[PDB]
């Protein structure tokens, strides 16, 4: 809760903003509006675009690439809001930028932001952000 | 024994006595110096290969044998997507079932029948010794057992580490043994954030142990006919390659025009690209995906011809949900993708990158 | 008493250690069941609004549905669909108004119908559940109109079409009793029975007057369609009960939810959905607290439970929170749902002991209305 | 601040929920979004319908009829929300009922609620 | 010290006592002036949002404007109009999308233009002011598009019509310098001048690269169109200044908003609108605090004020609240505006002394962007 | 003197010597037994009145004089609304300016000129004493002075408590002397919450000291021509009564068709209604406003005729912002409004309510 302090990941509670996979999430955690860690809630549309972060998992000491995806087509959930920005770069490095509504590719051209999922896609880190 | 089986397959693989006129072996078309693909220029360039009769050309491009051993046997998954198998249309279940097919194919090695294969095997005292040690006395006198054994040996050989060494720059970087350049790391980031990872990665999520940059699924990405290859193939201007629907037992019309997602390992040194070899340059292969995303007039034009890409050979079943991603690849991201895909080249082929 | 988020981290960590793959996808809500509860958030008259679908057993949001300005939610008692009557505008809260009904599949939450209501005919009012109502067969939605005069609109959900407006007397609310019949409450203190057709003037019969002009009947009566039981508190916690099960109104004896001593000491009901009724137990629940006579929409901290036949008090629960609305599940060993508008939290209680079991917070801006299905 | 205590009017601050004219207000006080005690904010539309309460004025001991009016056509202001119900009767006595969105008559058919004004219209 | 609500009570009582009549009516906002300030609430990505128009001198909300999903506001510097580019959907957050520009009269707040933008071309992103920009003459609005690629749309406000999209390189933000020219910042670290006065593809020329690949320029640079000054901090508080006043980019000496010692002690800019620029004073204001390097979007409690010409620090203010965004009035004895998203409050400070003068609370759900006109 | 001027007006008011054939006084058409309106039947019923010639009918309904003295002199307010004045079109500035006009109007009292009115005043020794005492010796020998004095006297008489007694049930209830019935109370609450109060209350806000249930402004509520009255008046089938635009010096076409909002005091006993006496029953006058709010077919039908209300005499400048309120009056609320408007009857006319 010091907002300016270095963020400290945990691996025990995915609805909390300090859960290790949420290291560059911006919005709301989908598990709090009827989705789950890596699935969208009923009625929303899963975007195909993504943003990446290398998130350190304190459990096994490894850094994993989390390719976030938005669940779109609904007004924002309002449950479990979180903004983290580990390795987050400005908009002109959009692969690592998180203010962008990443709803591209969602079915029915859905473009409104409801919540974000945090699936792992790889094990790697970045020049600009490595453990 | 596993070693002996594969070593017998190594012998068969370069043996032209498995072709009717003894002009060609597996290795002729899957040349180990070219990541097990075909360097020979025929009537349609390198798009399609010439068979043992020195004239027949196929209608599809010769794929690498590297990493083909990682592909699961053909099956339909619980979401009703077909996966796995061998050949661009998955018509073989696995490497054993595939190995016999070029031997008997009149447009390839052209042996008339299994008996003719068994006779050529029996002619070689080394094969009598090697096959008998592994399959029992008289195996070569029974054409069915001989041909099945030859297929088993070849499939064993293709499952050795020499075909799947996992020693590319990408493998080294994932082992923490070196780092991508900035351009290669940008390229990897583009690959995993744009639509490519929807089809060219083994898993939906988690970490793959032996990634080969394909999910083994079948997709119609809407490629045009390769006119010169289709001419060379002799299949007729009237022919349509229906991809997976051509596999016996597949009847579902939604499979028409879908082909197996290729592994991108060694892609940089196995041009030309796609199931019909239609694009010679890796950059053109990448740019083709911009036809579904960019609104620039140039996105409609094949840069290798300066003319429109051409209508899809098969109009229907295009993977539009995945392809129409809403984001185009500018030239910087194309450069980054080329750089990334070059890192998937096996160490022994790095000198081909040039 | 590992939490939902904790269990999920444990399971995700175990899938990661096992190398388990899963496909990111759109989830289906679990099948509707007696412990599903819906909470609607009118959001203190904001132009757009939210409904939260909740599993009351787990205390988990299982889905959401967006709505427009003061929409009226309805839930089919049999679990087959949910719907709402809603209003939107071409430029957020200005411009052309469109009123519409949407019907949703209760598992995928996708709209399976979107039915325009011509001439923007909905009554815009802080949300009263019985201002829009399903007939018992589920085939018709009936909604109230106030302007230019009281009227009831008829929407065919099976045909997915607006049918007609019925002109009614000076009456309010809509309690359907049959595919073609509903009752309303009139300013004169009677109920009106309205029986209607596709065309033609509806047959409107008034009941006897059943209350005086100075007893005020709340805007949120409870109505059990399957029981035909209309449970109607006044501001003092006197409860009128009307049995419509015969198809005509039968006036049951009045009960008092509060004792003479409690009323002398300032006890009155108060909140929004101040009353609930459990059909199988024939039990009435009423939000009450000590308050001044004109603080009738404030939250209350107590719920009294009484036998609907005898008026005997069965319990008085201390809720432990500022509660504005209550409702109950309609199964055995029911849940008592206690929604706090100020805490934006639904508290989920054992209806027999009163104990708080679990709670679901962050339910929008000003959540007020709880709806359940009577599936039994 | 005890929400259940009898409401206590004051005549010293119009932006507070206990200001005497707001005895049956439901919504938001217009003076807090660019209107004034008896005028709507710019860009909103003044309804012609009204609801009435008799509100005691502690300045002069008199009860006055306040005929509330909604300012309509904008999403709810979100500033100075207030809900009082002195004398407020259920919906079937609509002249004294305050959950109804009383936007009738507003220009351009505006019907979304933004805030409420509290003008006097008579002695009660 | 009498508050606005107190003074209003006394005036109302005086009118009553005197028998003074007045007609209830729709007020006009006071004429735009240097101390009017606009606060936009993107409301944490909600489908509908609000803008608050405030008199900074009285600390009073003088009006509001409703918007759709992540709208971009613009304010003409001469006070003649305000406008936004906004996005709505036919069923709250689902269905057909419509993007549009509205222009509003700044006293009646009535829309004087509503211009549809074909094919839903806006970039939907947490609000960056210079992602939609007016030309200096006020006749053209330029907005950014990200999908399928960076592009800039040209809207004719005089003719009230969308004109065309301009294809650009891999670049971001729009800083207009003339009726037919604007600059953007490229991924490669150059700025691009885009000259579009002739029809067809614009003339696009790049500067030399002005920052390295590992120096990160924030999403909220300050741009004074009347000065032609682009003030662009990096994550460490190094400030790039580009002078666009000749029509071509000239790079001014870089300045450091923080000392080497403060940077080694953890000081970094952070928040949303981290930087403001006063044109007449040629003075830069930067929100800073001690933070980990990747907490760059969190609130800050300090503002440093520095001379743009020399880089000399003039002041460092403890703001006394968690501030996300700052801006300044462009008059003499300017106000320093300090908005807290978490408190939903705009704190209004004397820019000279840093002292807090007044505040305006309840500004929506998650307010983040402050805009002022430069009327001098 | 204030008393004496009014007492002189009292005599002149009932004096038929101020009409050419000596058949008609102000009291003939403004009959004190009928709230100062005209009980006499003419060719158009009670819609319009017959002049001293026994044949000429006017084109407008004779209004009460009760409470006319509360109306401000004619003026334009800053918000650009004309207010106040006398006559349904406000063409007289005030009561004094109005008083001479019936005397000289050939369709009313029909005196040829001022000198002729002066000659009648001189013939009466009581007028010579009464006028000379208030206005000076010789006043009656100067036609202009004699006429102006007569108008002053009449205006003073109409400013007396007799014309504006404020002793209706409403007034009593507002003094706390008695209470409304639930039906009268409902009626009052309807009147103040529906659109009636937007025009028929003195003030926009605050509390009026002597409420007369008019804001003195001018509105076109879109009434049709009264055909029988229009035929009786002889003004012709092509005539348009432009209301306030007929006031000399008003040129603004937006004023066409606007008439002065009448006080509703005594409305229950001063039928028929509106400027041309077009509706006989008070209920019908109230029902007329439902044509702007009700979507039912009956809303458009005049219950006195069974026929449509009719096209407005003046289609333009209708007060639609006020009239199109979005809420109709159901029969319970019309009953309540009737009940309430009957409480505005002065005590001495309560006996007329039964009939
Ligand atoms: C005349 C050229 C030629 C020769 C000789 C040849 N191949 Fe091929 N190979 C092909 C072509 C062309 C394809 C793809 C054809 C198709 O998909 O229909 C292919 C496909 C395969 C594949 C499928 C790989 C994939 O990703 O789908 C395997 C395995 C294979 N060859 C192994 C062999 C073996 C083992 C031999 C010797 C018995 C052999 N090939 C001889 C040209 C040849
Ligand atoms: C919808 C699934 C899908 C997507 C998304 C996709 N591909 Fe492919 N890709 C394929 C299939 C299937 C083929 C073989 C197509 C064929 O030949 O019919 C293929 C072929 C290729 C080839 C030629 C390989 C060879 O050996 O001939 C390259 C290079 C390629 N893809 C790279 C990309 C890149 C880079 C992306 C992202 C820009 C991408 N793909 C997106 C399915 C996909
Ligand atoms: C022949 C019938 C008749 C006689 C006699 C008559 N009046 Fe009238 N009175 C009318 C009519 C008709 C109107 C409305 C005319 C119009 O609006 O143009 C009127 C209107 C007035 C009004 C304006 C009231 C209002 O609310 O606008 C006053 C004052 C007035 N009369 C006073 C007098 C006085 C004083 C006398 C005697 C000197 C008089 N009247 C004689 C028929 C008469
Ligand atoms: C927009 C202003 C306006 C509104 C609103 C309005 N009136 Fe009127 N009313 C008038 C005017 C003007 C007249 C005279 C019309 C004319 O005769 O040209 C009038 C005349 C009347 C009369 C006839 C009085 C007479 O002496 O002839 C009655 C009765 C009446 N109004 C009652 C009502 C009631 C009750 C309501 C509310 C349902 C109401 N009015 C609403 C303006 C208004
Ligand atoms: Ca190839
Ligand atoms: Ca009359
Ligand atoms: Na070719
Ligand atoms: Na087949
Ligand atoms: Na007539
Ligand atoms: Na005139």
């Amino acid at each position: 809760t010091d907002p300016r302090a270095k963020w400290v990941p945990q691996d025990n509670d995915i609805q909390a903003c300090d859960y290790w996979r949420h290291c560059s999430i911006d919005g709301n955690i989908c598990d709090c509006s009827g989705g789950s860690l890596t699935n969208c809630p009923p009625g929303t549309k899963l975007a195909t675009a993504s943003w990446v972060a290398s998130c350190y998992n304190p459990t096994d000491g490894q850094s994993y690439l989390i390719a976030y995806r938005d669940c779109c087509g609904y007004n924002v959930s309002g449950r479990c809001p979180c903004l983290n920005t580990e390795g987050e770069l400005p908009v002109y490095r959009p692969e690592f930028a998180n203010d962008i509504i990443w709803c591209f590719g969602a079915e029915d051209d859905a473009m409104t932001y409801h919540c974000t999922i945090s699936p792992i896609v790889g094990k790697a880190s970045h020049h600009h952000h490595h453990h | 024994a596993d070693d002996a089986l594969a070593a017998l397959g190594a012998q068969l693989f370069v043996d032209p006595a498995l072709s009717r006129n003894a002009t060609q072996s597996c290795a002729t078309c899957h040349d180990p110096a070219r990541a097990f693909t075909d360097p020979r220029e025929g009537k349609a360039g390198l798009a399609v290969s010439v068979g043992d009769d020195g004239q027949s050309h196929g209608d599809r491009n010769t794929p690498t044998l590297g990493y083909a051993a990682l592909v699961p046997a053909f099956h339909r998954d619980a979401n009703g997507k077909y996966k796995g198998g061998q050949f661009w249309d998955g018509r073989a279940d696995d490497l054993k079932q595939q190995a016999g097919q070029p031997m008997l194919n009149p447009v390839e090695m052209a042996m008339p029948d299994r008996a003719a294969v068994a006779a050529r095997l029996r002619d070689d005292p080394a094969y009598r010794t090697g096959f008998e040690a592994l399959f029992g006395k008289g195996v070569l006198d029974d054409p069915e057992r001989a041909f099945d054994a030859a297929a088993e040996a070849l499939a064993a050989y293709q499952a050795t580490g020499e075909f799947s060494p996992f020693d590319s720059k990408y493998d080294r970087v994932m082992r923490g043994e070196e780092k991508f350049t900035p351009l290669e790391e940008f390229g990897y980031t583009v690959f995993i954030t744009f639509n490519c990872r929807l089809c060219h990665m083994q898993r939906k999520q988690g970490v793959a142990e032996r990634e080969t940059f394909t999910n083994f699924e079948y997709h119609n990405i809407g490629l045009p006919v390769n006119e010169t290859a289709r001419e060379a193939s002799g299949l007729g201007a009237d022919h349509v390659d229906h991809g997976l629907l051509a596999r016996p037992g597949i009847e579902d019309p939604a499979q028409s025009g879908r082909f197996k997602v290729p592994s991108l390992r060694n892609v940089a040194v196995t041009g030309p690209y796609m199931h019909n070899g239609v694009f010679t340059d890796l950059r053109t292969a990448i740019l083709f995906y911009n036809k579904y995303t960019s609104r620039r007039p140039e996105a409609k034009i094949n840069p290798e011809t300066g003319a429109p890409w051409g209508e899809p050979e098969v109009a229907r079943n295009l993977s539009l949900a995945e392809l129409q991603s809403g984001l185009m690849l500018d030239d910087g991201r194309v450069d980054a993708l080329v750089a990334f895909l070059e890192t998937l080249t096996d160490r022994r082929y790095e000198p081909l990158l040039e | 008493q590992e939490t939902q988020g904790q269990a999920a981290a444990r399971a995700a960590a175990a899938d990661l250690a096992a190398g388990q793959d899963d496909e990111p996808r759109i989830l289906e809500a679990p099948a509707p069941d007696a412990r599903r509860v819906y909470v609607n958030d009118p959001a203190h008259f904001a132009a757009v609004t939210q409904q939260f679908v909740i599993d009351g057993e787990a205390g988990r949001v299982i889905g959401m549905i967006d709505g427009g300005f003061l929409p009226n939610p309805v839930v089919a008692d049999d679990g087959s669909f949910i719907a709402h009557a809603s209003t939107v505008f071409s430029r957020i809260a200005r411009g052309e108004r469109t009123d519409y009904v949407e019907v949703f599949d209760p598992v995928t939450l996708l709209p399976t119908a979107d039915i325009e209501l011509p001439d923007a005919p909905r009554f815009l009012v802080g949300t009263y559940p019985w201002m829009t109502s399903l007939t018992p067969d589920g085939k018709t939605l009936l909604f109230y109109q106030f302007s230019p005069a009281p009227a009831v609109g008829v929407v065919d959900l099976e045909g997915k079409a607006f049918k007609r407006m019925l002109d009614v007397p000076d009456c309010y609310h809509i309690f359907p009793t049959a595919p073609d019949t509903f009752f309303m409450h009139c300013r004169d203190g009677s109920l009106a029975k309205v029986a209607f057709g596709t065309e033609g003037t509806p047959e409107i019969t008034h009941t006897e007057v059943f209350h005086p002009e100075d007893e005020f009947l709340i805007n949120h009566p409870a109505y059990s369609q399957k029981a035909g039981r209309l449970v109607w508190p006044t501001y003092t916690g006197k409860i009128h009960q009307i049995d419509l099960s015969s198809g005509d109104a039968k006036f049951l004896p009045a009960v008092e939810a509060l004792t003479e001593a409690e009323r002398a000491d300032g006890w009155r009901p108060g909140g929004w959905q101040q009353v609930a009724y459990h059909r199988a137990l024939d039990r009435i629940y009423l939000l009450v607290d000590q308050r001044d006579e004109w603080r009738h929409k404030t939250a209350s901290r107590f719920v009294v439970v009484l036998d609907a036949k005898t008026g005997e008090r069965l319990a008085k629960f201390e809720m432990g929170h500022e509660i504005d609305s209550i409702n109950v599940s309609q199964d055995e060993k029911p849940l008592l749902y206690a929604l706090s508008t100020g805490d934006k939290t639904l508290y989920i209680h054992d209806a027999e002991s009163g104990e708080e079991l679990r709670s679901v917070n962050q339910l929008g801006h000003g959540p007020q209305v709880i709806t359940t299905a009577d599936m039994g």
